[PDB]
Order: structure tokens, then C-alpha cells, then sequence
DNA sequence: GTATAATGTG
């Protein structure tokens, strides 16, 4: 619940940062200009966030 | 590389790697070669050779 | 070329840190410490820490 | 800024070339991830307007 | 810093190419292409020429990355007049890099033209297409970018010639673009202001401090959702079992799915005229008393 | 001025006239960004006179 | 997809 004993900090690993990651940002388009909603393997696609 | 190593002071990578300051920001953009290893013991039994 | 590798790049720095060993750098230092060279000795002693 | 790099050294890996363009490439993708990171603790920092 | 200038040296360690060494360069790289071509349809595999094959793909490959290497320097002079257009000199010489290796992959020396002004149409196609790929956040289709750039010349045009800002009439009228798809245009090619520029100019807070959301408030529909769930479950609850499954399954309560008179027929066996008077008894109910009074208040 | 000089060292040297070589638009927008954005340029505070 | 020519910056 909010029991924290501890707080540590280190240095992350190629592993570590894939391991947080849901999903691979494959391409750089940000959002589609008609229908103003992300686009596939984007910065803002649903797939991945 | 991370940015906060290199060229913060001092600089971790050059103090865990025993490199002066210029010559890591040289490697690190491209700026010269380095030998990373050499078949040291294969120089050595073949000193001769 | 049939020796040496050298490479240029933060490839390069990767191998070559994944290649240098802590523990024997660190003995070598701590034996070096363990002399005197005060010019020389305030870095070793960073470099030691 | 850093998608783009990453996806044209793919594109160059995949295609093939020399390795001077290959080597700009890499330094200018290096460059933009240290950026990314911190903008002015290294070099000139980055401004669009 | 400069990282222009360590790209500068590389590119000026190698030298140029005059028209006999393009000529000769040609052949070469055309003899290792054909080689290449050999090795993989010589079903009939030679010995010692298989390694003179070898070894003449290797000249090939050296050949064809010298011409690169002499090349760039047109890339780079070409990738100059470019600069300032949103994108850094560096990523247009890139893109330069790219639209030459292009043009040497399709590179042919029988006509005779020397191949500076075949790359140059290449190198400029290449950077002009990433250019409009690339320079936009909001990355725009690239036939809106050509009508967004030609607008924009159309514009310059006229307010030189007139003196002043041409009106939407005259503009439409020059360029006969409607004056919709002009504002359209227009509106659509515009530089995003940045959310972390400080407003109030005495950096107190920058602008995304500022933006409200667009999601139930912690009063709007929370509450109210709540409290019109809980009179649900009180009045919805006083219809008949029969009306509750009623309005559960034609309406949509607790399986959702507002099963349409004849899907509802279907479920319970009735015909679609039947189950109108009972709706409407519901509703004449339902519109009498403490329920009604009830319901009022979320009606507006 | 620049612009203009930049101008008149491509244009041809034949047909020209200074009205087709003066530009405008820079000289409006300066004034205009001054009488905006400045810091001197401020709301008269009209409590009394 | 291109055919005069076009070969190193702010």
C-alpha cells in the first residue's frame, strides 16, 4: 500500500530500459492530420502507450 | 554514449578509462582511430618471429 | 591487420570497456596508492575512488 | 530528431555504403541522442524559433 | 563543436575525377556489376576465373566507392542553397549522400553525359522529397506541401508586384484556388508554438502550465454519474421484473445491446406491436410522481 | 537591404527597376514585432489622467 | 522517374 522502506537509484541496462518499455517506437510521424488521432508505431500510438 | 559521463566533470568514462578528455570527446564523435585490443600474448610468443 | 582492432566510435569504447577488467585496474591502483608521488598521487586517488 | 537518424543508418546499413557517410551518420546520431539528453552541456544547444 | 568541419575534412581527403577517370571509372564499375551478374548465373562455376571474378567485384566495389567519395562534394554544394528551411545543413547533406547513391546505382556512360549533371537532379529530388517529409512535426501530405509552397510563392509574388499584402479575393483570383482550400492551406502550414515558452515574458510559468483538460472534472460527471447510478438502481428498479428485463435488454441496462423490438420478440417470443403499448405504459408511469421529479434533474 | 543586394547581384542586369528590388515586407514586420513584443511598448495605464 | 551543366558553410 505505501509502505516503502527504501528508494534506491542505478544505471540501466539495455535490458532494464526494453523491460519498462511496452512496445518499440519504430517510426517518427506524431499525429495523423485528417482525423487528428496517432498513427501506427508512432510517437503517440495507442499499440505502444 | 550517455552525455552526463563523458563530459561531465570529471568525466566518469575518462577516469574508469584511464583517457584524457580530449581524446575521449575525439572517439567519441569520430575524430580518430584507437586500438581497442591487440593479440598481445600471440605478439609475445611470436616477439621472435 | 591481423593483430590489432581498432575502431573508431562509441562501438569501440563499448568494446573496449567490456574488454578492461575493474578488479585488475583497481588492484594495480591500489598498489600504486599504496606509493607515495603526491603530484601524481591526488590523481590516482580520484581515479582510485 | 534522433528517429530520423536511427532510421536512416538502418537505411544505410541496409543499402550499403562507404564508410565515411556511415561514420558521419553514426557521429550525427551520437550527437543527436546527447542532445536529446541535455541541450548545452556540450556544443551549440539546438533552437528552431 | 563544428561538427561540419571534421565531415569538411573527410570529404576533402579525396580527390576529384576528371572526365577520362569517369569514363574509366564507368567501365570499371560496369565490368564488376557484369561480374557480379556472372557469379550468380555461372551455373558453370570456372576455377581461376571464378577468383579473377573475385577480385575484379572487389575493383568494382573500391571503384564505385572512390566515385562516392569524389562525388560528395557535389552533394555538399548542392545541399548549401537549402539551409534555414527548418531542417539542419547536415541533415540535407545526408540527404544529398542518399539521392547520389541513387543516382550511381542507375548511373549509364553510353550516352556520354557526364555524370555530375545526371547526380544533380537526383540529389535534388532526394533532399526537396525529405525536406517535405521531414521538416514538419505535423507531418503533411506531400502534394499539400507542393500546395502549400506554392501558395506561398504565389503570395511573395504578388506582394511584390502590388506593394502590399494581396486580400483572399486577389490571391484566389491569381492562383485560382478556392478560397476555402486557401485557408485551408494556410491554416495548415503554420509553425506550432511550443509549450515550454514562458508567457508573461518574466519566465513565472511557461504556456503548458496553463491548459485545462477535457475529461470529467472532479464534480461534473463524477457526482452526478454516481448519484443518476444510484437513483438507476431506485427507479429503474421499481419497473416491473418483466419491464426491467425489458428495459435491461431493448435498452441496453445490464447487457447492453439495445435489443431492437424484433431481437427482444426474438429473446422472449413477441412480436414487435406488442411491446410498443407496454413501452408506452412505462412511460406514461414513469412520467407521473416522484420518479419523474427524480429524473427531472437530469434531463438538464 | 541584404535581401535586396542578394537580389540585384542575381537578377538581370538588363530589364531591371528599383520597384521590382525593394522589398517591404521586412521593414512592417520589424516595425510591427517592436510595437508588439517589446518591453518599451507598454499598455498606457489609464486610471486617471 | 529525369540527360547542358552543376563537384567543401555559416
Amino acid at each position: 500500500v505505501n509502505f516503502f522502506d527504501e528508494l534506491r537509484i542505478g544505471l540501466a541496462t539495455a535490458e532494464d530500459i526494453r523491460q519498462w518499455s511496452y512496445g518499440e517506437v519504430k517510426k517518427p510521424e506524431t499525429i495523423n492530420y485528417r482525423t487528428l488521432k496517432p498513427e501506427k508505431d508512432g510517437l503517440f500510438c495507442e499499440k505502444i502507450f | 554514449t550517455h552525455i552526463w559521463y563523458f563530459k561531465g566533470v570529471p568525466s566518469r568514462l575518462g577516469y574508469l578509462l584511464d583517457l584524457a578528455p580530449k581524446d575521449l570527446e575525439k572517439i567519441i564523435y569520430f575524430a580518430a582511430y584507437v586500438i581497442t585490443s591487440v593479440d598481445e600474448e600471440m605478439r609475445h610468443n611470436e616477439l621472435s618471429t | 591487420g591481423e593483430y590489432f582492432t581498432g575502431a573508431m566510435g562509441a562501438e569501440s569504447i563499448q568494446k573496449l570497456i567490456e574488454n578492461f577488467d575493474i578488479d585488475a585496474e583497481a588492484e594495480s591502483l591500489r598498489d600504486v596508492i599504496r606509493n607515495g608521488k603526491g603530484q601524481k598521487k591526488l590523481r590516482a586517488l580520484k581515479r582510485l575512488k | 530528431r534522433v528517429i530520423n537518424r536511427n532510421n536512416r543508418l538502418k537505411r544505410l546499413i541496409d543499402l550499403g555504403a562507404p564508410e565515411i557517410i556511415v561514420n558521419n551518420e553514426k557521429r550525427m546520431l551520437q550527437e543527436s541522442v546527447d542532445a536529446l539528453f541535455d541541450n548545452g552541456r556540450r556544443g551549440r544547444p539546438v533552437t528552431g524559433p | 563543436a563544428d561538427l561540419v568541419r571534421v565531415y569538411l575534412n573527410g570529404i576533402g581527403k579525396t580527390a576529384l575525377l576528371n572526365a577520362a577517370g569517369e569514363v574509366e571509372l564507368a567501365k570499371r564499375i560496369e565490368a564488376g556489376l557484369y561480374a557480379e551478374h556472372l557469379l550468380e548465373t555461372r551455373k558453370r562455376l570456372g576455377e581461376n576465373r571464378k577468383r579473377d571474378l573475385a577480385a575484379v567485384v572487389r575493383d568494382g566495389e573500391a571503384a564505385r566507392r572512390h566515385l562516392l567519395e569524389a562525388n560528395l562534394r557535389l552533394v555538399v554544394s548542392l545541399a548549401k542553397r537549402y539551409t534555414g528551411r527548418g531542417m539542419p545543413l547536415l541533415d540535407l547533406i545526408q540527404e544529398g549522400n542518399l539521392g547520389l547513391i541513387r543516382a550511381m546505382e542507375k548511373f549509364d556512360y553510353t550516352k556520354g553525359f557526364k555524370f555530375s549533371t545526371y547526380a544533380t537532379w537526383w540529389i535534388r529530388q532526394a533532399i526537396t522529397r525529405g525536406m517535405a517529409d521531414q521538416s514538419r512535426t505535423i507531418r503533411l501530405p506531400v502534394h499539400l506541401v507542393e500546395q502549400v509552397n506554392k501558395l506561398a510563392r504565389i503570395k511573395r509574388e504578388m506582394h511584390q508586384h502590388l506593394g502590399r499584402e494581396a486580400t483572399d479575393e486577389e490571391l484566389a483570383a491569381e492562383s485560382g484556388i478556392p478560397i476555402d482550400k486557401i485557408n485551408d492551406l494556410l491554416e495548415h502550414s503554420r509553425d506550432p508554438v511550443s509549450l515550454d515558452m514562458p508567457v508573461g515574458s518574466e519566465e513565472e510559468a511557461p504556456l503548458g502550465d496553463f491548459i485545462e483538460d477535457a475529461e470529467a472534472m472532479s464534480a461534473e460527471n463524477a457526482v452526478i454519474a454516481e448519484l443518476l447510478h444510484t437513483d438507476i438502481r431506485s427507479v429503474l428498479a421499481t419497473l416491473d421484473e418483466r419491464e426491467h428485463q425489458v428495459i435491461r435488454l431493448r435498452f441496453g441496462l445490464d447487457d447492453g445491446q439495445p435489443r431492437t423490438l424484433d431481437q427482444i420478440g426474438k429473446l422472449f417470443g413477441l412480436s414487435r406491436e406488442r411491446v410498443r403499448q407496454i413501452e408506452r405504459d412505462v412511460m406514461s408511469k414513469l412520467r407521473h410522481g416522484e420518479r419523474a421529479d427524480r429524473l427531472r434533474s437530469y434531463a438538464s | 537591404e541584404r535581401v535586396v543586394r542578394e537580389r540585384m547581384t542575381t537578377q538581370d542586369v538588363e530589364a531591371i527597376t528599383p520597384q521590382t528590388l525593394i522589398n517591404i515586407r521586412p521593414v512592417v514586420a520589424a516595425i510591427k514585432e517592436f510595437f508588439g513584443t517589446s518591453q518599451l511598448s507598454q499598455f498606457m495605464d489609464q486610471n486617471n489622467p
